[PDB]
RNA sequence: CUAGUAACGGCGAGUGAAGCGGCAACAGCUCAAAUUUGAAAGCUGGCUUCGGCCCGCGUUGUAAUUUGGAGAGGAUGCUUU
RNA sequence: AAGCUCCUUCGACGAGUCGAGUAGUUUGGGAAUGCUGCUCAAAAUGGGAGGUAAAUUUCUUCUAAAGCUAAAUACCGGCCA
């Protein structure tokens, strides 16, 4: 029941994805393009550069896994990035 | 006045452009085999105009013989405000 | 009249478009103080501070062209003798 | 034509829409006037004519049609300006209390 | 008349404490420059390269 | 062409696509 | 912020300090050519805006034009003929606009700035290229400069009717008679 | 009870197991089940006992139930007296609300008025207001209320006396009556109180009284501290206060979450352990470093008025209050007791600058013995160099002290005893000196009739 | 006068005021 | 098509549009106004083994970011080269 | 490098130009329809244009004085067919 008598409750299925749409007998072209969009492809993985890698694992060989401390250091963090940013940077490097 | 500004301004000038290639090359030449923040006189108009409505400058040294002198008329009374 | 549910809709910048600036004030103020003033608006400063105000809106609509603009112009100098009194 | 009648009489020229029906009360003190006779024009089609007594005295809003001004080459008058006029009234204008007011503005 | 009147310091002759603007410092302002990190990379790819 | 015309055709180019019938 | 300070202050024409800068100069260019080039812009605010850049290839020139009527008055502007005389002096360059410096009582005078469409520099650079197209001929002539635009009217209201995108065409337009093939 | 039989939804009851409260108090108890039930309620309240989760229960409950969404509107309304108890209030709301799908914002004065504005454009469902500025919005900027079910006054009495009454009058005016939930409450029972019950609760209200009429009266036992100083050297005072007595038990009541987290950071990287309780840190870990606080036997702890208020004090050596009480009166009556208890002897502190000796007079008035305390020049620590560096170079101190010298700034211009704290004799240079700054920052310290006019006698104006 | 605690301590025309028609304001000048 | 309508005309000779509506075709953008200031990062030449070398222009502003149904800055987590 | 999101931080928008008076010309268009010449010469919760008798000038709708941009349209000329 529409509690709030809002029209666009009876049309539902605030971010959302900026680059693709979640999308969810008949002609030979319609089924042939449906599969060839269908398809799953290659999502070809970003690398980190040499001197990155070598960056995180400096400032992971000195605190170890204290991503704060990681943070607060200026020595070895210059760009004085984030806790979030140099968390998210190991995940994706592979080493915690 | 003015010899002692240019002194300290001289210990302060900003580097040549054959100057900062040379440091960049010593830092390229580094990395293929962490730092203090550098002071310098600020200079542009634009700049020092902004570096004085935001209270950062510290002395304010302003040409007497600009040409279209409506560029710096101004700013001695904003530097006084 | 067809019955329609009113939006609420969101503010606009270009509604905005009234200017608010603190600096663009700050900087009407001190270029008027660098500048000066123009003939015009030296007599109107004359006839404000030896009381004749009528006299002086009059001129001032005579000169620009508008009762509106004349009444500001009018206030602008008012306060502008007002703050030198302050200042002095 | 009204103002050429009128030797007591100052005409101005247009008159803000935008601004205030009393910052034409301070437009009248400005030239010691007590009596305002404003012409509001509408959609540059209708006029409309106000009387009014500057300082505090009633006011009173006309609807303005039907309009043969002078320099119409069937008049066949002419008279002197400024010269003292007769003014008639009506029976009328002495009986309901609004043409009253309206009689002595 | 004064032909030529001396100037009164209505606006100037009060100091303000504060500067003009109250947007936020930039983190580039205190972090180290990302343009010559750039030029030097490019430089270092060039030594590289020969 | 100008770089932010550059970076807006490199994120968000023309794509292809269908409608049904 | 000089810009932002220069636009008051020009705006201010009749303050002390404008007005005795712009009675030395109509001195100094009453003085100098009727026509001739100018180095550094006199209103840099107004040039930067107009859309000077400080770049190889961009230069200004600065004109005095009689004024006064022809009881007949001229359709085109005195800034529009000043332009027209800065381009024909200056016939390998574009003319891309100009604006007031000082008046006179028997004089007008305006800064033209004008961009070299040969220069490498104005070619490489996008949003100058396309004057550098040949398109763009003698704008000040065909008054596709913003002096044109407000002698022919070419703005949008139902008080523009008559002028908007083209007053000849819109003429041709309104008196060509139409004939379909049935009719 | 507790919190589980109660029948509430599971998102909820996740949030508040997470928050780690289990046992209610008495408040919760006799406020969530008419709340819940749909009975307009007034309550005659404490504050620090719960109330601030006994009136945001019902209203997450109800929005989450019936499915608000940014579009829908404004939903439930809190309006309260004071920035940092809307900093708190918002603070609970997070912690409780952080697995719903509803929207929170908190609208407060001296905060930017167009990033408020653009907040209530984009919708926000549990708002948390400070009555002037929520006045202004509620008359200027667009935005969707007309879908307003829950309305909640907290501390009437402290609303009522900084002097909001013609502005609340209008806003139990504007707002929505139909079907309209009300949460009223406070600590005293004035005829303003009553006015407002009136205008605002429907006819027969639900009464909820958990006061104490047995209240304690103070006596010329009372013995108080002052320690006059400038404005630049104030926390130069607390850093020495600091550091030479480490040894003992220290708690310092400062004015703005923004501020303790500040001071926190910045004595972190000055190298003195601190404990810390504000706003921004979970209840779970607020509420271990409390209780490890009590029961360590030495330290110090930084925490803010209202947290003073909501938190039961231990035996301490030092009580410091380093910015101007939010109410004056408790501190010089109450706290002050605080300081000295159960078999022990504690002593108390308030810092206090050259322009703020009508507070020594009222004080005199009050006729509560006051000793003070001259600090050597000499013994004052000299670190303004350091601090001007760090807060110079490292960005997270700047944006950290910015936010604290705007909310510092903020509090005292918005405090009630203004002829003492009155904002206009500060000393802004030195105000940002003592914060770390060279130059203070940009803050807004605010945040005859026509001839022939007539009134206003209608017209469709809007 | 410091009368209670910490309270605080409580704290030209071109025109005439009379009365309009309606049982209104006026303002007489 | 509106429409020989409104409108201007001794309301003569006459002059004479536009909004809406159906169609054709559709596509949006760039500057000036902010300090890159932890680094004029931009560009014209002409000398070249072509790979890079110098002369200069330019701070009275050349790059990058932004153009008010916007935007900036921080934070945050996904998504694109 | 980029898109979004959020906010206890900000948010700069074109002057001898509008406008007033006046002369010429032009338009169906003295709220001057537009343009040009001369005199005077602005504003910042601003300015422009409309609606409104409805009680005061409420309400509505856009941001001028900088600039670019293919297609649908013309075509007695050019290369052809």
């Amino acid at each position: 029941s529409e509690s709030d008598a809002v029209p666009q409750q009876q049309q539902q299925e605030n971010h959302i994805r900026q680059h693709d749409l979640e999308l969810e007998s008949k002609p030979e072209v319609l089924r042939a393009l449906e599969r060839e969009a269908t398809r799953p492809v290659e999502k070809t993985v970003r690398h980190q550069s040499e001197r990155e890698r070598e960056w995180l694992q400096r400032l992971v060989d000195k605190h170890g896994d204290d991503v704060a401390a990681m943070a607060r250091d200026r020595k070895l963090n210059p760009y004085q990035q984030t806790a979030s940013d140099i968390k998210r940077r190991l995940k994706k490097a592979g080493l915690l | 006045l003015a010899a002692q500004a240019f002194k300290l301004l001289n210990k302060y000038r900003p580097e040549t452009k054959q100057e900062k290639k040379e440091r960049l090359l010593r830092e390229a030449t580094a990395i293929k085999e962490v730092s203090k923040k550098p002071y310098t006189v600020k200079y542009g108009l634009n700049h020092v105009v902004g570096l004085i409505e935001n209270k950062k400058a510290s002395l304010v040294l302003i040409a007497n013989d600009v040409d279209p002198i409506e560029l710096v008329v101004f700013l001695p009374a904003l530097c006084r405000k | 009249g067809h019955k329609t549910t009113r939006r609420v809709l969101k503010e606009r910048p270009s509604r905005r478009k009234g200017a608010q600036s603190k600096r663009t004030q700050f900087v009407r103020s001190l270029i008027r103080e660098v500048a000066g003033l123009a003939p015009y608006e030296r007599r109107v400063i004359e006839l404000l501070r030896n009381g004749k105000d009528k006299r002086a809106r009059k001129f001032s609509k005579k000169k620009l062209g508008t009762f509106g603009r004349a009444k500001r112009k009018c206030e602008e100098l008012q306060r502008i003798i007002a703050e030198s009194r302050r200042a002095h | 034509d009204l103002a050429s009648m009128l030797p007591h009489g100052r005409k101005d020229a247009k008159f803000d829409t935008k601004s205030r029906l009393y910052e034409l009360c301070e437009l009248a003190e400005l030239y010691n006037c007590n009596n305002v006779l404003f012409f509001e024009a509408r959609k540059g089609k209708d006029l409309y004519m106000w009387f009014s007594k500057v300082p505090n005295g009633p006011t009173v809003k006309f609807y303005a049609q039907n309009l043969h001004t002078m320099e119409e080459l069937h008049f066949q008058g002419n008279c002197l300006k400024g010269s003292r006029p007769i003014l008639s009234f009506d029976a009328a204008f002495e009986q309901e209390p609004y043409l009253k007011v309206i009689k002595e503005l | 008349e004064d032909p030529y009147p001396d100037t009164v310091e209505w606006f100037t002759s009060v100091e303000e404490k504060m500067p003009l603007s109250a947007a936020p410092e930039p983190k580039r302002r205190f972090i180290p420059s990302k343009n010559e990190a750039k030029q030097i990379m490019k430089l270092v790819r060039a030594i590289r390269e020969g | 062409v100008l770089e932010k015309t550059k970076k807006r055709l490199t994120h968000f180019p023309q794509r292809k696509y269908a409608v049904k019938a | 912020g000089a810009l932002k300070y220069l636009e008051e202050l020009s705006k201010k024409k009749q303050s002390d300090v404008v007005r005795f800068l712009l009675r030395v100069r109509c001195w100094e260019y009453r003085q100098l050519n009727v026509i001739h080039r100018a180095s550094r812009p006199s209103r840099p605010d107004k040039a930067r805006r107009l859309g000077y850049k400080a770049k190889q290839g961009y230069v200004i020139y600065r004109v005095r034009v009689r004024r006064g009527g022809r009881q007949l008055k001229y359709q085109r502007s005195l800034r529009a003929t000043a332009e027209e005389r800065v381009g024909r002096r200056c016939s390998n360059l574009r003319v891309l606009n100009s604006y007031w410096v000082n008046q006179d009582s028997t004089y007008k005078y305006y800064e033209v700035i004008l961009v070299d469409p040969n220069h490498k520099a104005i070619r490489r650079d996008p949003r100058i290229n396309w004057i550098c197209n040949p398109v763009h001929k003698h704008r000040e002539c065909r008054g596709l400069t913003s002096t044109g635009k407000k002698s022919r009217g070419l703005n949008k209201g139902h008080r523009f009717n008559k002028t908007r995108a083209g007053r000849r065409k819109t003429w041709k337009r309104h008196n060509t008679l139409s004939l379909w093939r049935y009719r | 009870q507790e919190f589980s039989e109660l029948n509430l939804s599971e998102k909820t009851t996740k949030a508040i197991a997470e928050m780690g409260f289990t046992k209610m108090t008495e408040i919760q108890r006799r406020a969530i089940p008419p709340a819940l039930a749909g009975k307009d309620v007034l309550g005659a309240a404490k504050t620090g006992s719960g109330k601030t989760l006994a009136f945001l229960i019902p209203a997450v409950e109800m929005l989450s139930s019936l499915r608000f969404k940014p579009r829908n509107g404004t939903g439930a309304i809190v309006v309260t007296p004071t920035r940092e108890l809307a900093l708190q209030i918002f603070g609970v709301a997070r912690e409780l609300m952080k697995y719903h799908s509803q929207t929170y914002g908190v609208v407060i004065g001296g905060a930017n008025r167009r990033a408020e504005a653009e907040k209530l454009g984009k919708g926000v469902n549990l708002l948390i207001a400070t009555p002037g500025r929520l006045l202004d919005h509620l008359q200027n900027t667009p935005f969707v209320f007309k879908n307003l079910k829950s309305l909640i006054i907290d501390e009437a009495d402290r609303i009522l006396e900084i002097g909001f009454e013609d502005e609340m009058r209008q806003i139990v005016k504007i707002l929505p009556k139909e079907d309209r939930q009300t949460m009223l409450f406070s600590a005293t029972q004035t005829t303003k109180v009553e006015d407002l019950a009136r205008i605002s609760l429907r006819p027969g209200p639900l009464y909820i009284n958990v006061d104490e009429e047995k209240k304690y009266s103070t006596v010329e036992g009372l013995e108080q501290g002052y320690v006059v100083v400038e404005a630049d050297k104030r926390f130069l005072l607390l850093f020495s206060f600091l550091k030479k007595m480490a040894k003992k038990k220290i708690i310092v009541f400062f004015s703005s979450c923004n501020s303790v987290k500040y001071y926190s950071e910045l004595l972190q990287y000055i190298d003195l352990p601190v404990l810390d309780l504000h706003g921004k840190q979970k209840q779970q870990k607020r509420t271990n470093t409390f209780f490890e606080f009590c029961n360590a036997k030495s330290g110090t702890l930084i925490c803010t008025d209202v947290a003073a208020r909501g938190l039961d004090i231990p035996q301490v050596d030092w009580i410091v209050q380093f910015d101007p009480p939010d109410d004056p009166r408790d501190y010089i009556h109450r706290v002050g007791r605080t300081a000295r208890g159960n078999n022990g002897k504690g002593r108390s502190l308030l810092f206090l600058q050259p322009c703020e000796l009508g507070f020594l007079a009222h004080l005199k008035a009050a006729k509560v013995p006051v000793v003070e305390y001259d600090f050597p020049k000499n013994k004052i620590l000299n670190v303004q160099s350091q601090l001007e560096k760090l807060i110079s170079t490292n960005y997270y101190l700047n944006q950290s002290a910015k936010e604290g010298y705007r909310s510092y700034i903020h509090a005292y211009a918005s405090h009630s005893l203004r002829s003492v704290f009155d904002v206009h004799k500060l000393d802004l240079v030195k105000v940002a000196k003592s914060f770390g700054f060279s130059t203070p920052p940009r803050v807004d310290i605010t945040l005859r009739r026509a001839y022939g006019s007539q009134p206003r006698q209608g017209g469709r104006y809007k | 006068e410091i009368l209670e605690p910490f309270v605080d301590p409580p704290r030209d025309r071109n025109y005439r005021i009379e009365k309009d028609a309606n049982g209104g304001i006026r303002y007489v000048y």
